[PDB]
RNA sequence: UUCAAGCCGAUGGAAGUUUGAGGCAAUAACAGGUCUGUGAUGCCCUUAGACGUUCUGGGCCGCACGCGCGCUACACUGACGGAGCCAGCGAGUACAACCUUGGCCGAGAGGUCUGGGUAAUCUUGUGAAACUCCGUCGUGCUGGGGAUAGAGCAUUGUAAUUAUUGCUCUUCAACGAGGAAUUCCUAGUAAGCGCAAGUCAUCAGCUUGCGUUGAUUACGUCCCUGCCCUUUGUACACACCGC
RNA sequence: GGGCACCACCAGGAGUGGAGCCUGCGGCUUAAUUUGACUCAACACGGGGAAACUCACCAGGUCCAGACACAAUAAGGAUUGACAGAUUGAGAGCUCUUUCUUGAUUUUGUGGGUGGUGGUGCAUGGCCGUUCUUAGUUGGUGGAGUGAUUUGUCUGCUUAAU
RNA sequence: GCCCAUUCGGGUCUUGUAAUUGGAAUGAGUACAAUGUAAAUACCUUAACGAGGAACAACUGGAGGGCAAGUCUGGUGCCAG
């Protein structure tokens, strides 16, 4: 089309029934854990949202 | 693919005896070395085998090379009848 | 490239007109058998002649008769 | 090597088939390379492997 | 020659041009070529009456005509006959059919029998040509020149007409050294001359090499052409096919 | 301004360009006269001297070489074969005449591959050509700049050559 | 973290993950009451019921840089954005 062709063309994938990421302070706690407590692995450098290791 | 089944059987037997197979990449060739069948037919058979696992194929220098995996060997045995403690080239015959 | 020519007439491989339990051979008594047409002279019995208007052949030797029967 | 004569044996057989030889007249041996880094082909192969794997 | 780098000349020396000739040959690139060397390959196309394959007959070779490598000649430093008669690179078959001497047949091409060679051994001294000698034509589109032509004889292959090539006779065209232009070249080079393998069943005017004959003129310069740097100027940076 | 080079010119040679003929490439022609490449760095180049093959083009025919997955027939045949002449360019079963063989290979679909001298070298690899076989290129200190950078790598004279 | 690291491993001590499960609250809701109040509401106070992923459920914007955070997967292919 020549008026929002792309929105109509895509396949609608459905929201997966995943568990709630808890609200308020819980989230903050989780974030903290992710950051400073657990300490993510680094070959040389830190990274917040890593990739599946590939090109 | 259109094989007189006897020929196919013979080919299989030969393969079993070997533990290996070397073919040309030469279609139109009337009869293969060793086996008394068309080379093309043999090649086709090998291809088929590869498609259902079994054989490992290399196409280098107008010469197809073929070796049997354990599963392939088992399949061959089944096709034949021969039970256990048999030829291929998975182990030596005696001392060589 | 250049466009394809398009006369029209296509020819396919014939499906063969398969037929089994064919009306050749017979039995009248029950115990013994009564062969229809004839068997091959060149090859052994079991193979049967093709019957036409003074023309015969057989398929195991692709097609190799001449004499009538 | 494989597991005490297998892959090597197969290779030998293949060779024989190719070049009309008899069993005994071909003898394969699989040896180590004295310093891999000095070799070039090996290095290239390694690089290729790495690429295949998916590395920076 | 600031008596440096070097260069120039004699002497000796096989060699005094980087001793000659090449082989390799940096950084950065080019939208240069090759996806028709490639089971090197992305993606697209196609994908069982294929744009796959495979047979059969053609076609790449057609001709008002342009340019580009080339060969053959415009003869007397020749042509034609005899006679003399000397190279170097090579290459060459047993599962095929290679080079093929030597003997007989044939004007030739080419046939045949026989060998020798898997090769410093045999082909092969590849007694190659251009050359050299004595004779025949003498400066006439002539015996220069050999094209187009017709016929037959050969060979290769399954197949030779759209002459494959060779040979035999016959036909004798254009062209008396080529305007504007422009290529190549500095020594065993240039040019001539043939051989040689490559492709190849058969075809050399091609090609990579080879040797034979063997000069003229510089041994300089930036006039042209290109390229290189330096200094300059720049509204350019996809960079003058620019903006 | 200063260099260098017979792919520049001088001093000369041999030439080509003219002639005929070979062969490339255009243009036209042609069913089709397959394609790649056009200043040097396209044009006796593709090792490209094509008789078929090669071959990609055309006119025509043949063949599956449709791997594998999954169902429709599953022997009351899946499909394989097939002398005889018409058929056919044609001792191509190419088929329509035929009524014998062939035995679960197949084959009819649906996933899925495979091949392509099909395309795009301005999507790539490798190789090659060309700038250039010219004399060019770089970085470590140290100095000049805030800096991009620069100097080294240069007036001169030498050399084939930073 | 480690008593010891002939190989283990107990795990004696401490942390995170499982539609396990279990005990202990909770007020957001409702609701006698009493409070408030001019009268009411609502607040504060209480009895009683009311949580287990199906709820007694947090949205908004962004995820190349500026600028915190995806060279994830498909759909698109100068389009629509
Ligand atoms: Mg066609
Ligand atoms: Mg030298
Ligand atoms: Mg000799
Ligand atoms: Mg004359
Ligand atoms: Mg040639
Ligand atoms: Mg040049
Ligand atoms: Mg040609
Ligand atoms: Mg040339
Ligand atoms: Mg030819
Ligand atoms: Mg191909
Ligand atoms: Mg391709
Ligand atoms: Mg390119
Ligand atoms: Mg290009
Ligand atoms: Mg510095
Ligand atoms: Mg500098
Ligand atoms: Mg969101
Ligand atoms: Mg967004
Ligand atoms: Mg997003
Ligand atoms: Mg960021
Ligand atoms: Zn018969």
């Amino acid at each position: 089309a020549r008026a929002g062709k792309v929105k109509s063309q895509t396949p609608k994938v459905e929201k997966q029934e995943k568990p709630k990421q808890p609200k308020g302070r819980a989230y903050k706690r989780l974030l903290y854990t992710r950051r400073f407590v657990n300490v993510t692995l680094t070959n040389g450098k830190r990274k917040m949202n890593p990739s599946p290791s590939s090109q | 693919m259109l094989i007189p089944k006897e020929d196919r059987k013979k080919i299989y037997q030969h393969l079993f005896q070997e533990g290996v197979l070397v073919a040309k990449k030469d279609f139109n060739q009337p009869k293969h070395e060793e086996i008394d069948t068309k080379n093309l037919f043999v090649i086709k058979a090998l291809q088929s085998l590869t498609s259902k696992g079994f054989v490992k194929t290399q196409f280098s220098w107008q010469y197809y090379y073929y070796t049997l995996t354990e599963e392939g060997v088992v399949y061959l045995r089944e096709y034949l009848n021969l039970p256990e403690h048999i030829f291929p080239a998975t182990y030596l015959a005696g001392q060589s | 490239k250049k466009v394809y020519t398009t006369p029209k007439k296509i020819r396919h491989k014939h499906k063969k007109v398969k037929l089994a339990v064919l009306n050749y051979y017979k039995v009248d008594d029950e115990g013994k058998v009564a062969k229809l047409r004839k068997e091959c002279p060149n090859c052994g019995p079991g193979i049967f002649l093709a019957n036409h208007g003074d023309r015969f052949y057989c398929g195991k030797c692709h097609s190799t008769f001449a004499t009538q029967k | 090597v494989g597991e005490n004569g297998r892959r090597i044996n197969e290779l030998t057989l293949l060779i024989e088939k190719r070049f009309k030889y008899k069993r005994g007249t071909i003898a394969l041996y699989a040896e180590r390379v004295h310093d891999r880094g000095l070799s070039a082909v090996a290095q290239a192969e390694s690089m290729k492997f790495k690429l295949l794997n998916g590395l920076a």
